[PDB]
């Protein structure tokens, strides 16, 4: 209709002819209409999507928090198609990443009375009321795009360690997805930083699946382990005590949460202990001795992936600490490891390859 | 299927 068309001519005022407050005020009034009127939204998307978008994103500045919030709502309310290049008007490195990693959000808006009422009213309706959370959301929802973002991996790790949010799944996923498979020396130093940050978190964070996947992914680059070597025995203790805490779930388990957790902690152990023989000999990891004894005595015909993984990580620990297993114990281990190798060979060359290496010492 | 099998180790 007209009505929408004339409304939009009005609200989309030339940004080069207005003050930032007036711009901000028109954007507020636009968001609030769109929030209140699905029909206006359909209209924009069918007929004026490019002009509304170029108007909203003509200027972006992560220091203007209220405008940035409104702009995150627009991106979320009338997103462009995935491959539309006008997504580049929201710079990952200079707008989105800064907003994603800055928890400070103003609690007041400078403005008339009606401006402030309109703002409160919008805030009560928005999916998120600050740009840290909205910008993480936009980034992971619409822009998991994207070439790796420079400075993203350590800045996200720093954001997790400050601990302001109650859920890290999105931060962690974006951190994980911005680790490349063939990092430059510069990426590697960023990866080192981020790993030292995450490895410095409370022991509780070592039970968070998101954080563990980042830690596994970062530790895939062995040069990250060398640059951070003095932190490894400490991480290994934490992980080995956690595994020991839930050892009842290693042989058998009816818990998906506990099983995935043990698999991810053992996968992280494996990453560290197969590459750092000094860390493989950390004393608490050798208390995996107890559990292996349990398993060896009361053999089981059935071996789950978690138990196989435990035994592999154990074989690394035993070898580094100079544990000598009597011939029965060594042959059971060698033998269960060879069977695990036959399973994993078609689907995880990394594990197979670690098993092979270890079997050379058996 | 969606079971954790550590394919993450290979990226």
């Amino acid at each position: 209709t007209l009505k929408y068309s004339e409304d939009l001519d009005f609200i989309l005022s030339d940004n080069s002819m207005t003050t930032p407050e007036h711009r901000r005020n028109n954007m507020l009034r636009l968001c609030l209409d769109m929030m209140n009127n699905e029909d206006l939204c359909q209209y924009i998307v069918k007929y004026r999507h490019r002009e509304v978008w170029e108007w909203c994103f003509q200027g972006t500045d992560p220091k203007q928090k209220v405008t940035s919030l409104l702009q995150c709502f627009i991106a979320d309310k009338i997103p462009l198609l995935r491959h539309d290049k006008r997504w580049a008007m929201l710079s990952l490195e200079n707008f989105i990443l800064p907003l994603a990693t800055d928890e400070v959000f103003p609690k007041k808006i400078a403005g008339s009375r009606l401006v402030k009422l309109n703002y409160q009213d919008l805030l009560r309706k928005l999916k998120f009321t600050n740009t840290c959370e909205y910008a993480l959301y936009i980034w992971a929802t619409y822009l998991l795009y994207t070439e790796a973002v420079y400075g993203a991996v350590p800045a996200l790790a720093r954001l997790i360690s400050r601990g302001q949010l109650k859920d890290w799944d999105t931060a962690c996923s974006l951190l994980e997805n911005n680790i490349v498979a063939a990092p430059s020396g510069s990426d590697i130093e960023e990866y080192a930083q981020a790993f030292q940050t995450l490895a410095g978190l409370s022991r509780e964070k070592l039970t968070n699946e998101g954080v563990l996947k980042c830690l596994i992914k970062l530790t895939n680059h062995t040069t990250v382990l060398e640059l951070s070597a003095d932190l490894l025995p400490s991480l290994v203790r934490s992980l080995a005590m956690s595994v020991q805490l839930h050892q009842n779930n290693i042989v058998s388990s009816i818990s998906e949460i506990k099983t995935n957790l043990l698999i991810l902690q053992l996968g992280l152990l494996l990453n560290i202990v197969s590459e750092a023989t000094t860390a493989a000999s950390t004393e608490e990891l050798t208390n995996f001795g107890a559990v292996f004894r349990s398993v060896f005595v009361k053999k089981p015909t059935e071996m789950s992936f978690v138990l196989q993984l435990f035994l592999l990580v154990y074989a690394y620990s035993a070898g580094a600490a100079g544990v000598q297993l009597p011939p029965a114990e060594a042959d059971f281990l060698k033998s269960e490891l060879e069977a695990f190798a036959t399973d994993v060979s078609s689907y995880n060359h990394n594990i197979h390859t670690r098993i092979t290496r270890v079997l050379e010492t058996l | 299927q969606n079971r954790e099998r550590l394919q993450l180790l290979e990226e």
